[PDB]
């Protein structure tokens, strides 16, 4: 389908996102593993946007406090996914024509996104 | 009177025409046997062909063939093919040396000129195929490393379309010949022809008793015709060009039954998983990762196979011990046998003639001081 | 292939049989009775295209009778007049301190006795001349014979001694994983 | 005097010269021995050694060796002589060089016969002394 | 044939190559593997961790020290065949013969694929001003070996 | 005993042995993933299931590490059935793995592979995975000691850690957290606080939790392993040590049930930053007033010419702690021969070691009381380890065929621990005290008090009673102490203690001490010892307070490294081993002769000791039958000693008091100096108990400096004196401005 293409094509952005919240909030920000798809990829094809598959908002010492990952190009039932480490809240987001990126019915903006860090950075920074 | 012959090996002769001939080899020992007690049983195969290094892949595949059979794995049908069409195309890679050899002491040069040219050609196709002149590393245990490629076939038709006439002119050559002097006093006649020494004159010897048309143990099916005849040392020159003969008969009635298909048993325990996959493999990344770093183990045992008569009956004595690597590894190694014959070959005749005396048994040294 | 049947069948009152699932049987004698039995060999004497092998077993997993042990492979050829093809091994396990075993010369194995005495242990008590087809000092197939291997050398002093890095592993070897051996403690396809 | 434009200009002239007078004289073993044999398309010097050098073998070469003109070389075919092959072990010797000192040593298994050419040819341009070769450094045309 | 280039076939085992990716990242994650199927043991390896910034390889991991003995190796696909990456491959180079023992050793910078002749030619050109014209020719690149520059004429 | 037939194999084996074990023991195999020799068995990781019945097959599967047998039991590990289980497991541990082996640093030596490889895929074209979905993906690469342990938290669900953690040091610092496929493993202690932090690396059996002291240097085949003993301290415990390239990369843990466990203390663990780096490697020699690089040859030369002056005339022989039994031997008969002596080791106790019968861990598990006079913890690290099973009320399990058991029923997961078997007093809130009913913080040496107190002749602290009359009801007790073993004003009613009951646990600040004075490595009567100065023209096997290197005419010091007194003080240098590489034997605190191996590392390949002083002895006279080793071993076979993990009996009754005052306390500690290196740096650099007020001009957590006799050194909050090998004495004031 056309949907994958756009699903990572937005990947690319969740994850741009991430960046620019980072720097800006003066939180750092780590690629915490690429595609073995790719790592392992060899003379083979690959025309997808980026390497890095899982991503995260880790805070002072370290533990992550959001991350973000999506589905490998081979896999089904793709999606991409948020996760709050230490409470219990898992978000996937899937890419609908149109309307585009949403957690459900209900789309995922950058607004809401950094929203979404910033709580959680709020709570479950540990330093 | 103490000499190094043509062929790195140490003769002494006390003899005034032609008495006790005492051999000295070992000068080229390489330990083989041993070192590959330090080996993988993947990593052996790149140590088999460096013994008979002119007919190696008869080496190649008795290794296999002994380990195969040792841990149950199952060759596809396309794979028996390639295997033979390699074996036997390299079987005639050796024969051409042998008549080579002939062709110069003989003096019929023009000949000689080709005869290293069939073989370039015959060489040409392995690299094609395998991407070595030689010691090609390319029988594995479930099969081959990887299918052939496209242009393999259509230039083993050229060299296909030739030969066939090709022998009887080499034929016509060393039969019809006024240089009769080949009836030489060479009787390898312990008891008694040269369709042994044609094989493996181990001794008592025999006429018709070719290990790969008997004790079949291979691939065979072919209704290849064993060439074994009388007299002696003018036969052991005639007989293996008479091998060369329906030794690509089989290549043809091979390469006829050569339909598409897998290359190699995939049985995961024994192969490693295509690597196409890791890129998801269950974890058969682990495999892979485990499968070439420690081998696979063939179960606790011992076995051995007589294969082709690649120049003489050969065979692999490998002792299995659970490891990744054989307990102990014995070569049959004709040659090495078939050299007792050559004090009694050449005993009674003149040293002039000594020499095409033991070129007629046609022996390696690799393949002796293994 | 008959000779091969009549074989067992009558060294089936106090020889043990050793076989392989693989076409490969072999008949063990003991100490004394081979030379004059490995001679009875001589009834309808299998031509004798003998071939032979010297096995050490010191550093084998499983413990077996004496250190050292020998194969002969007689055999009836097929293209001669009786030659069916009946082919089988015997073997005879040889003391460690008392490394004798009568020669079997009696077109044969000239080289072979040799070979063992030669590279393994072995040697034999009658014989022509233990010629020596190797070099010079000790004995090297035995197990406890360092294979004598230099360390592979690469540039800014990085060495490898092999010994040290082979991944591989013996039989007896318990592996990288504390004391552990699962379906690769052997390993033979079903059928 | 050795350094002078005079001195000098005569043995470099000397050496272009013996740097066609080189008379390959092939001792090969095993199988490199044949791989070496496609090269020949129409006293000695200038020995190739090419195969697995024996230790039973070692002693050999060398009598071979220094029964030989002094100005010698040593061409080292493929690993075995090279190196100690994939052959670690009692039966072999570990480097050629350990007995009669190599000038060029060549990389196959068994080499294609044209890379034995371009071997000569780097012993060629060596004996010369027009090819000082790694660290930077001026290379002898002789060993020894 | 000094002058008139050789005609090998694609497939032919000839030096050594690493491969990088079309993103520019070196195939390469630095697992001793190639080193381990290595039955000569001519090839050491030292891995180091990939720089978050300025990366070396994709994972996590890639090849600090990548060097074989030239040699003590064989040519025997093995280690082409055992890498997971594709990394390394064989180069169609073969024109090498040297002369210090301890200058065949390759090394890293010597068998990336951006590189060209081999230690022995591209040495002596560098004084000489005048680039490397290979004694080969192969009818095309082999597919793994994409990227490789050579004399694709065939 | 129980008769268990396996397969077709039959095993007699105790009553409350494991299934699994009856299974290893009978030989064959079975999936370990979750069990783990020392730790509670538990269901986890379905992976040991058999089949078992009596016959009657039992409805399921069993867990073969937490079942137990039965008499007449019959245990099939080989049913079609039983294989596609296992296989099964398998799937399902991998089907959320990640694909990281080429990368990872488990190497070939991964628990999940091998199973996999074994086990693994079942058949009766080849589907190698089946699960094509979205894998696990979290938090990976996230170092928990800023030091070592780096986990990836993507690993197989076994409880080996969290489990490991709350059985042996019993410093609960991981756990998991959440729930499900989700469940992962954090913490919230952060710098994972308790020593013995390390075993869980050797435990892990997967890629998360992984030394990072040692990530990405080789793979773990690559490394050439060279098993030895680790002598920072006196329980010698046992390792193996990891080279490559002349190069030290790691450290491991080598199994031994005798002594140390399969545990390993971190400093020992992870403190060997120091010798792969920075060391001498030619010997240095004073001309022109400054230090310059020599040879063998020359600095001998320079030796005798120095010696050449005065003969045999009072010369000082100084060895290191870590000295070998032979090092000591060699040097002691050289001082007999040399008429003229007084040697010691680099922290001889004032109280001989040799004074009290050596105890064995053994032993300490079978005893039933244990008063301690000194934290374990920073002493003999694994005694704390040891006590961990003591009062766990744990005794030594029964050997099978493979050695130590996987699956010991004896221990539950999370057990009680008795308060009322062990009573400690030391000069702060020590660690051990939280098993500890009896226990009493004091004050810096006196300890006298306690131990009359505890004879019966004085009055004391409630506790001390408590102890006193816990002591009392003891039958079969031991006692453990080893600071003030310098005080011999106590450890002389230290000993009356013992005879009156009774053996005991020396834990001497200098390793094989207790080895060295079975060699006569003492100063006995006249003469100057290891930190007293006097003698003149001595030997250093080690660097000296600085007030011994003055005053003296001639001094040789056998560093292994460049320490500044010796390029100032020093008038020959001659590069040294460290005891990871050297060759020879040792005497365990429990009596115990451990071995030394050497390895590959990269030293100046500057000689030994044996061929120093066997040297340095040219240039005297005589020339003791010591130069290599070989030979040096009939010297110690000669006076009777026992050989390989042999245990010495040898007293010796005789004490040299040279008590001492002051203001601060070297404390005993874990660490040593010569380890602040790489990620050691700020584990070694040197908290409201004794009596010394903090207004002193020393805020909270501020780097101040200090100076003690010996030396200067910069700390923070410095509640008394962290340190290294070798002392716990009380000494002079002097935090310099
Ligand atoms: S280098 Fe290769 S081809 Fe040459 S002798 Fe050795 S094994 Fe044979
Ligand atoms: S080709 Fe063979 S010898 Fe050469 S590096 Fe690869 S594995 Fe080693
Ligand atoms: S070349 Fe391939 S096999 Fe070798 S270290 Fe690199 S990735 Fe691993
Ligand atoms: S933990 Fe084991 S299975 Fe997992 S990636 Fe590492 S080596 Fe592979
Ligand atoms: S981190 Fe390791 S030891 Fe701990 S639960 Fe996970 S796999 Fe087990
Ligand atoms: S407890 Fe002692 S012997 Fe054991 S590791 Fe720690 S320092 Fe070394
Ligand atoms: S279920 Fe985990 S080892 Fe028994």
């Amino acid at each position: 389908a056309s949907s994958e293409r756009e699903l990572y094509e937005a990947w690319v952005e969740l994850l741009s996102w991430m960046r620019e919240y980072a720097q800006a909030k003066g939180v750092r920000f780590e690629k915490e593993a690429d595609f073995p798809d790719f790592i392992y990829r060899m003379e083979r094809p690959y025309d997808l946007p980026t390497t890095i598959m899982t991503a995260s908002l880790s805070d002072g010492l370290g533990e992550p406090f959001l991350l973000a990952d999506v589905s490998p190009r081979h896999a089904k039932l793709k999606r991409i996914g948020l996760r709050l480490p230490r409470a219990h809240i898992h978000l996937h987001a899937h890419y609908e024509p149109g309307k585009g990126l949403v957690t459900g019915k209900i789309p995922l903006t950058k607004e809401r996104f950094f929203a979404l860090a910033d709580r959680a950075r709020e709570a479950l920074a540990f330093a | 009177p103490s000499t190094h012959g043509v062929l790195r090996l140490m003769v002494t002769l006390s003899g005034e025409e032609v008495l006790e001939v005492v051999p000295h080899i070992g000068y080229l020992h390489t330990g083989f046997e041993k070192t590959m007690e330090h080996r993988t049983y993947l990593q052996n195969i790149t140590y088999t062909p460096r013994m008979d290094y002119l007919h190696s892949f008869a080496h190649d595949l008795a290794y296999a063939l002994a380990v195969e059979k040792l841990l149950g794995a199952v060759v596809p049908p396309r794979a028996e093919t390639i295997r033979v069409i390699l074996n036997e195309l390299s079987r005639l890679a050796s024969h051409l040396v042998f008549l080579g050899t002939g062709l110069l002491d003989l003096g019929a040069l023009t000949p000689f000129f080709y005869a290293f040219r069939e073989r370039e050609t015959i060489l040409d196709l392995f690299e094609w195929v395998t991407g070595q002149r030689f010691h090609h590393n390319y029988i594995r245990i479930g099969g081959v490393k990887e299918d052939l490629p496209e242009e393999f076939v259509p230039e083993l038709k050229k060299l296909l379309e030739v030969l066939p006439h090709r022998i009887d002119e080499y034929e016509a050559l060393f039969a019809e010949s006024p240089i009769f002097y080949e009836r030489a006093r060479g009787v390898g006649v312990i008891p008694p022809e040269v369709a042994i020494d044609l094989g493996l004159t181990g001794g008592s010897l025999r006429a018709s008793g070719v290990n790969y048309d008997v004790r079949k143990a291979y691939p065979y099916s072919g209704y290849d015709v064993p060439l074994g005849e009388r007299g002696d040392v003018f036969d052991r020159m005639l007989v293996r060009i008479r091998e060369m003969r329906e030794s690509v008969k089989i290549i043809k009635q091979a390469l006829e039954r050569l339909e598409p298909g897998p290359v190699r048993d995939p049985n995961p325990q024994i192969t490693p998983p295509p690597r196409h996959l890791l890129e998801t493999s269950m974890e058969a990344v682990i495999y892979h990762f485990k499968h070439y770093t420690e081998g696979f183990h063939p179960p606790k045992g011992e076995v051995y196979v007589p294969t082709e008569s690649a120049r003489g009956e050969l065979g692999y004595y490998i002792v299995s011990d659970g490891g990744s690597m054989p307990y102990r590894v014995k070569v049959r190694a004709p040659s090495f046998v078939n050299l007792q014959s050559l004090p009694y070959a050449c005993k009674g005749e003149q040293v002039p003639d000594m020499v095409a005396i033991i070129a007629s048994l046609d022996p390696v040294m690799g393949d002796v001081d293994r | 292939m008959r000779l091969e049947r009549v074989l067992e069948e009558a060294r089936a009152k106090g020889y043990p049989i050793e076989d392989n699932g693989l076409g490969n049987l072999w008949v063990v004698l003991p100490r004394e009775r081979f030379k004059e039995e490995m001679a009875h060999y001589k009834a309808m004497g299998f031509n004798f295209l003998a071939d032979i092998v010297g096995l050490d077993y010191l550093t084998y997993p499983d413990p077996r009778p004496e250190r050292f042990a020998v194969v002969y492979e007689l055999v009836s050829l097929p293209g001669w007049k009786d030659g069916d093809g009946s082919r089988f091994f015997v073997r005879v396990y040889v003391p460690e301190e008392d490394p004798r075993l009568p020669t079997v010369t009696d077109n044969f194995l000239e080289r072979e006795v040799y070979d063992l005495f030669g590279i393994v242990f072995e040697g034999h008590p009658d014989l022509r001349k233990i010629l020596t087809p190797e070099d010079l000092e000790g004995h090297p197939l035995r197990k406890d014979y360092p294979l004598g291997e230099t360390p592979t050398l690469f540039r800014e002093g990085r060495y490898i001694i092999p010994a040290e890095f082979r991944a591989a592993l013996t039989g007896k070897d318990p592996g990288l994983t504390f004391y552990k051996g699962g379906s690769r403690k052997g390993y033979r396809s079903l059928w | 005097e050795r350094e002078g434009i005079l001195f000098t200009t005569l043995e470099k002239l000397v050496a272009w010269g013996r740097s066609n007078s080189l008379w390959p004289a092939t001792f090969g073993l095993a199988c490199c021995a044949i791989e070496m044999m496609a090269s020949t398309d129409a006293q000695a010097d200038v020995m190739i050694v090419a195969g697995r050098l024996s230790k039973k073998m070692a002693p050999v070469m060398r009598r071979v060796w220094e029964q030989m003109p002094d100005p010698k070389w040593v061409i080292s075919m493929g690993a075995c002589a090279s190196s100690g092959g994939m052959f670690n072990n009692y039966a072999i010797v570990q480097n050629v060089d350990s007995v009669v000192p190599v000038d060029v040593y060549v990389p196959g298994c068994p080499p294609r016969p044209e890379a034995l050419i371009y071997a000569v040819m780097q012993l060629q341009k060596k004996v010369r002394g027009q090819a000082y070769n790694e660290r930077g450094e001026r290379l002898p045309p002789v060993a020894a | 044939y000094p002058d008139a280039p050789v005609a090998l076939k694609p497939r032919f085992h000839g030096r050594h190559v690493l491969t990088r990716h079309p993103n520019g990242l070196e195939k390469c994650i630095g697992c001793s593997l190639c080193a381990a199927a290595c039955p000569a043991y001519a090839i050491y390896v030292e891995p180091a961790e990939n720089d978050p910034e300025n990366p070396v390889s994709a994972g996590e991991r890639y090849a600090k020290v990548y060097e074989i003995n030239m040699l003590r190796c064989i040519f025997c696909g093995l280690c082409e065949e055992a890498c997971p990456t594709g990394a390394i491959v064989l180069g169609y180079d073969f024109e090498m013969a040297d002369y210090e023992y301890s200058d065949l050793v390759y090394g890293k910078e010597d068998m990336l694929v951006d590189v060209v002749g081999t230690k022995p030619q591209r040495r002596e050109a560098k004084r000489t001003g005048k680039p490397v014209k290979v004694g080969y020719v192969v009818p095309y690149v082999r597919p793994e070996l994409e990227g490789f520059k050579a004399p694709t004429e065939g | 005993m129980v008769r268990v037939k396996v397969n077709d194999r039959i095993v007699e084996v105790p009553p409350g042995t494991s299934v699994m074990d009856a299974v290893f023991h009978a030989g064959y195999d079975v999936p370990l993933f979750c069990s783990e020799k020392h730790l509670s068995p538990i269901g986890a990781c379905r992976m040991c299931l058999v089949r078992i019945g009596l016959i009657q097959w039992q409805p399921k599967l069993a867990a073969s590490c937490v079942t137990a047998v039965a008499d007449g039991m019959v245990v099939d590990t080989l049913s079609d059935v039983v294989r596609e289980a296992q296989a099964g497991m398998v799937e399902f541990t991998l089907l959320n793995h990640p694909l990281d082996c080429p990368t990872c640093d488990k190497g070939g030596a991964c628990e999940l592979q091998d199973r996999t490889v074994e086990y693994g895929l079942y058949e009766k074209l080849p589907v190698y995975t089946r699960f094509e979905f979205t894998r696990r993906h979290v938090d990976k690469h996230h170092p928990l000691s800023p030091f070592v342990i780096l986990d990836r938290e993507r690993c197989i669900h076994c409880k080996r850690c969290v489990r490991y953690f709350e059985e042996v040091p019993g410093d609960e610092v991981l756990d998991f957290i959440e729930r499900g496929v989700h469940t992962f493993i954090g913490t919230m202690d952060f710098g994972l606080p308790s020593g013995f932090s390390g075993n869980i690396t050797d435990i892990c059996p997967v890629g998360a939790l992984l030394d990072l002291t040692a990530r990405f240097r080789a793979r773990n085949w690559e490394m050439e392993e060279t098993p030895t003993t680790c002598a920072l301290c006196p329980v010698g415990c046992g390792i193996t040590a990891d080279t490559r390239s002349g190069e030290l990369l790691r450290i491991r843990a080598r199994e031994v049930p005798e002594v140390n466990e399969i545990w390993i203390c971190d400093a020992g663990r992870f403190g060997h930053e120091w010798a792969d780096q920075n060391r001498l490697k030619t010997p240095l020699v004073r001309k022109e007033g400054r230090l310059v690089e020599a040879t063998w040859e020359e600095a001998f030369l320079a030796l005798k010419e120095g010696l050449k002056e005065a003969r045999g005339e009072e010369v000082g022989l100084y060895l290191a702690h870590d000295a070998t039994l032979e090092e000591g031997l060699l040097a002691s008969e050289l001082a007999k021969a040399l008429k003229t002596p007084h040697l010691d080791f680099q922290g001889r106790t004032a109280a001989p070691a040799s004074l009290f019968p050596p105890a064995s861990l053994e032993d300490l598990l079978q005893a039933d009381f244990a008063l301690v006079l000194g934290d374990p913890t920073e002493e003999a690290p694994i005694l704390h380890l040891r006590l961990s099973e003591f009062v766990r009320d744990l005794k030594p399990p029964h050997r099978y065929n493979h050695g130590t058991p996987f699956a010991d029923l004896q221990i539950k997961e999370r057990m009680p621990r008795r308060t009322d078997k062990m009573a400690l007093f030391a000069p702060y809130r020590a660690p051990l005290m939280k098993w500890a009913a009896i226990h009493e913080v004091h004050r810096p040496g006196e300890e006298r008090e306690i131990l009359l107190a505890l004879l019966g002749d004085k009055e004391g602290s409630e506790m001390v009673a408590k102890a006193k009359e816990a002591w009392e009801k003891a039958k079969n007790p031991v006692l453990i102490l080893g600071a003030g073993v310098l005080q011999d004003t106590v450890a002389a009613e230290r000993a009356r203690l013992l005879a009156e009951r009774a053996k005991v646990l020396a834990m001497t600040p200098a390793a094989n001490a207790r080895g060295l004075e079975a060699m006569g490595v003492l100063p006995g009567a006249k003469g100057a010892s290891w930190d007293e100065p006097g003698a003149l023209y001595a030997y250093y096997g080690f660097v000296p307070p600085e007030e011994a290197l003055k005053g003296k005419r001639f001094v040789v010091m056998h560093l292994s490294h460049l320490h500044p007194l010796a390029e100032r003080y020093a008038h020959v240098v001659l590069p040294a081993p460290t005891f990871y590489e050297k060759r020879g034997h040792l005497v365990n605190l429990e009596g115990r002769v451990l071995p030394l191996s050497p390895a590959p590392i990269e030293n100046g390949e500057a000689e030994g000791a044996l061929q120093v002083l066997a040297l340095l002895a040219e240039a005297l006279g005589v020339r003791p039958p010591f130069r290599l080793h070989l030979e040096a071993q009939k010297a110690l076979k000669a006076r009777k000693v026992p050989e390989a993990m042999g245990r010495l009996s040898f007293r010796l009754k005789e004490l040299r008091p040279k008590e001492r005052k002051g203001a601060f306390y070297l404390r005993p500690t874990m660490w040593k100096a010569h380890q602040a290196v790489g990620k050691a740096q700020e584990a070694a650099r040197a908290w409201a108990h004794p009596e010394t007020a903090r207004a002193e001009a020393l805020p909270e957590g501020a780097q101040v400096a200090v100076e003690t006799p010996f030396g200067r050194v910069e700390a923070r909050v410095v509640h008394r004196e962290d340190v290294p090998k070798g002392h716990l004495y009380l000494s002079a004031l002097g935090p310099a401005a």
